[PDB]
C-alpha cells in the first residue's frame, strides 16, 4: 500500500511552510503513485405507452 | 428576420422550408450543388415534395442525377429543427392486468 519515496530533511524557501511535501518533476517523470479507477453506467429499454 | 437571425436554423419558419433555406443560406457558398440545392429549396419544394426528381430535372434544368446532391444538401437542412428542442415528454401507462 504506498510507494517508498525518497526525501531529505530540510525547510526552504517558503513553499514547506508548515505541513507541505515538495514533490520535483521527478516522480512526475516516473509517475509513480498514479491512480487507476474504473467507473461504470447503464441505460434501460423501457417498451413505453407512447 | 432578427429572430430568424438566432438559433435554430429556421426561427420563427411560418412558411415551410424555412428552415431548410435558413440552413442553406447560413452555408457557405464554397459547397458545391449549393445553388441547385437553393434552387429546389425555394421554388422546387413542391418539385421535391411530389419526388418529381425527373419534372425537377426537366424544369430546374439541373443536371440529371446530379440534382440529386443540391436535393440531399437540401435535405440536410435541420427540418422541424425547433422540435429538436422539445425532447422530454412524460412517461404515462396503466397496467389493468400486469402479465410479467
Amino acid at each position: 500500500l504506498g510507494q517508498n519515496m525518497r526525501v531529505a530533511f530540510m525547510p526552504w524557501n517558503g513553499y514547506n511552510f508548515e505541513d507541505s511535501i515538495l514533490v520535483s518533476e521527478r516522480v512526475v517523470q516516473e509517475d509513480r503513485f498514479t491512480t487507476i479507477h474504473i467507473q461504470e453506467l447503464a441505460c434501460v429499454s423501457r417498451d413505453t405507452k407512447l | 428576420k432578427r429572430i430568424q437571425r438566432f438559433d435554430p436554423v429556421g426561427v420563427a419558419a411560418k412558411d415551410l422550408r424555412d428552415c431548410l433555406l435558413i440552413q442553406l443560406s447560413q452555408f457557405a457558398k464554397e459547397t458545391p450543388w449549393l445553388e441547385e440545392a437553393r434552387l429546389i429549396i425555394s421554388d422546387h419544394l413542391d418539385l421535391l415534395a411530389n419526388h418529381d426528381f425527373r419534372t425537377l430535372m426537366r424544369v430546374t434544368r439541373l443536371k440529371e442525377e446530379v440534382l440529386k446532391e443540391a436535393v440531399n444538401l437540401i435535405q440536410s437542412l435541420d427540418p422541424r429543427p425547433g422540435q429538436s428542442i422539445q425532447t422530454s415528454e412524460p412517461e404515462y401507462v396503466i397496467p389493468d392486468v400486469l402479465v410479467r
